[PDB]
């Protein structure tokens, strides 16, 4: 996926792997390398008027 | 402000506040802001 990574501070237990919000995105993520809990952002978007 | 004995200062605004808002206004601002919210538009910054 494409998102942006930036720290995070969720509290994740040892068994957690996944992270998750309201409504079924994966906002956070665990290394499948040296531990590090990670957050996933996408970039900016929005509309355009003339 | 005097109107033949009678009393508005409940209902005309005030200029003692940033908003220019009557006493009842604001009661009633404050009673439906439960799920109205004071946001800043909710931008982009919104990435904590
Ligand atoms: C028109 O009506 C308004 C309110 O409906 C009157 O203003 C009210 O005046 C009373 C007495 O002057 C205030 O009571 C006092 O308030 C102070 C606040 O510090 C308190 O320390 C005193 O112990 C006392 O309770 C009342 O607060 C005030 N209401 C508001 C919203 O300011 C006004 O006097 C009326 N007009 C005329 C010409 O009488």
């Amino acid at each position: 996926g494409t998102g942006v990574l930036t720290e995070s501070n969720k509290k994740f237990l040892p068994f957690q792997q996944f992270g998750r919000d309201i409504a079924d995105t994966t906002d956070a993520v665990r290394d499948p390398q040296t531990l590090e809990i990670l957050d996933i952002t996408p970039c900016s978007f929005g509309g355009v008027s003339v | 402000k005097y109107f033949g004995g009678f009393n508005f200062s409940q209902i005309l605004p005030d200029p003692s506040k940033p908003s220019k808002r009557s006493f009842i206004e604001d009661l009633l601002f404050n009673k439906v802001t439960l799920a109205d919210a004071g946001f800043i538009k909710q931008y982009g910054d919104c990435l904590g």
